[PDB]
């Protein structure tokens, strides 16, 4: 639900999620990048 | 070549050389073009059905991710996922609608598929 919640899953955990393509996390690191956040913090 | 008897691509590509070479007009050059042309149509034809359906293309592209059932390879071939890469681009969303294919199920051969794909 929250960014914060977001940042602690590592790209392994994520990519395991139902309907999870490699595009879908590309976004979402390319947006998190965006803000100074990165995955497994 | 149908006025010579050719009704079919297999006996151009198989029929023994001196039958083609007794046409009028055909050299062994010419000859040897069009058998590498029948055999190449044969080829393209199979491999075409094999992906669009699960003969073969997909029955053993598609089929890799452990699970999958010839003729779930057939319905994901159906939907344009050929290959085990094609499945591993794949949201659980983009499945759902496979008769068969639970999410749990869609899930499991996709990250299989990702598993071989990506990290093989």
């Amino acid at each position: 639900h929250y960014i914060g919640d977001l940042v602690q899953r590592t790209e392994v955990e994520l990519l395991k999620t139902p309907n999870l393509g490699k595009k879908s996390l590309t976004e979402i690191k390319d947006v998190l990048a965006s803000r100074g956040l990165s995955l497994g913090m | 070549l149908v006025e010579e008897g050719f009704s079919t691509l297999e006996e151009l590509a198989y029929v023994p050389m001196k039958e083609l070479l007794e046409i009028e007009g055909l050299d062994e050059p010419t000859v040897e073009a069009l058998r590498e042309r029948a055999k190449n149509a044969l080829a393209t034809i199979a491999q075409a059905q094999e992906e669009s359906l699960g003969d073969n293309k997909p029955a053993d592209d598609l089929l890799n991710l452990e699970g999958v059932d010839r003729d779930l390879a057939f319905k994901l071939a159906a939907r344009g996922v050929c290959t085990l890469e094609d499945l591993a681009e794949q949201g659980i969303d983009d499945l759902a609608d496979i008769e068969g294919l639970t999410d749990e199920k869609a899930g499991a051969l996709i990250m299989a598929a990702r598993n071989i794909c990506w990290f093989g």
